[PDB]
C-alpha cells in the first residue's frame, strides 16, 4: 500500500495472510486474502497460476505482522486451492482473476470466530456502491514502488471508486477494463494498491453492512496519475464462488 | 515492458 496508514488485524479481521514454503525451508509472502466463511479464503488466481500447488501455502489468520506471531492467530493449510478456469493475462488487464482456499489448521479444523478473526460478508448479485463512494484496502505490499521489500506492520488506505466511463477514458485503460472490474484511486493519485496486495480485500461500507466489493487484481506502477487501482468486481461473480463453495 | 502492479509469485520464464 502507498501511502495510507499502518494498522492492526482487529481492524481488518477478515484479512488473511498467504505464504509460500519454499524447498530448503524459507517462507516469502504471496499475497493477501479475505476469510468468507470460516473454511474459505478468496484471493486472485494470478497469486498462485505459476505454482499451483496447494501443499506449497500457508495461510494466517488474525496475524498483524509478516514476519511475527500475533497473539491469537491461527495457522492453515490449504485443503483445496480453485484457480478460476478462464483466467488471462493482457499487457495489464488480468481476467476472472478470483481464487478460492479452503483452510485447514493441521487439526482439520477452520477458522474460530474471535475478536482479531472474523468474517466479511459478501454483496448481493451486480448490487455495488455508487462511484465516488469510499472504500479501504488492506495488505502487506510495497510501500513505494523502488521499495524490494514489503513493510513488516499491515497497512490499509482509503480509495474512492471510479466509474466505468472514466475508467475507460484513454489516458486511464481504455477498453482493457471491462464491467467484470472495479476501478479505484486517490483523486490526488497519493495512495493505492501496489506489488504484493493483489488478492486482498477492497471492502465498502455498503448498505450499513462492511462488505467484500472487490478484491486487489491489476494496474499499471503504483499510484501514478490516470492510472487507477483495478478490483475484481465481486459482485459479478457470485455464481462462481457459491458453485465452488 | 513490466508495467503491472499485480506480478506477484510468478516464474518470468
Ligand atoms: C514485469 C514483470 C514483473 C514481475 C513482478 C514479474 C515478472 C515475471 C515480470
Amino acid at each position: 500500500i502507498i501511502g495510507g496508514e499502518f494498522t492492526t488485524i482487529e481492524n481488518q479481521p477478515w484479512f488473511a495472510a498467504i505464504y509460500r514454503r519454499h524447498r530448503g525451508g524459507s517462507v516469502t509472502y504471496v499475497c493477501g486474502g479475505s476469510l468468507i466463511s470460516p473454511c474459505w479464503v478468496i484471493s486472485a488466481t494470478h497469486c498462485f497460476i505459476d505454482y499451483p500447488k496447494k501443499e506449497d501455502y500457508i495461510v494466517y489468520l488474525g496475524r498483524s505482522r509478516l514476519n511475527s506471531n500475533t497473539q491469537g492467530e491461527m495457522k492453515f493449510e490449504v485443503e483445496n486451492l480453485i484457480l478460476h478456469k478462464d483466467y488471462s493475462a493482457d499487457t495489464l488487464a488480468h481476467h476472472n482473476d478470483i481464487a478460492l482456499l479452503k483452510i485447514r489448521s493441521k487439526e482439520g479444523r477452520c477458522a474460530q470466530p474471535s475478536r482479531t478473526i472474523q468474517t466479511i460478508a459478501l454483496p448481493s448479485m451486480y448490487n455495488d456502491p455508487q462511484f465516488g463512494t469510499s472504500c479501504e484496502i488492506t495488505g502487506f505490499g510495497k510501500e513505494q514502488s523502488t521499495d524490494y521489500l514489503y513493510p513488516e506492520q499491515l497497512k490499509m488506505t482509503v480509495v474512492k471508486l471510479i466509474s466505468h466511463r472514466e475508467c475507460q477514458q484513454p489516458h486511464y485503460y481504455g477498453s482493457e477494463v471491462t464491467t467484470k472490474m472495479l476501478c479505484a484511486a486517490d483523486p490526488q493519485w497519493k495512495t493505492d494498491s501496489c506489488q504484493g496486495d493483489s488478492g486482498g480485500p477492497l471492502v465498502c461500507s455498503l448498505q450499513g453492512r462492511m462488505t467484500l466489493t472487490g478484491i486487489v487484481s491489476w494496474g499499471r506502477g503504483c499510484a501514478l496519475k490516470d492510472k487507477p487501482g483495478v478490483y475484481t468486481r465481486v459482485s459479478h461473480f457470485l455464481p462462481w464462488i457459491r458453485s465452488h463453495t | 515492458q513490466c508495467w503491472d502492479r499485480g506480478c506477484e509469485n510468478r516464474k518470468c520464464n
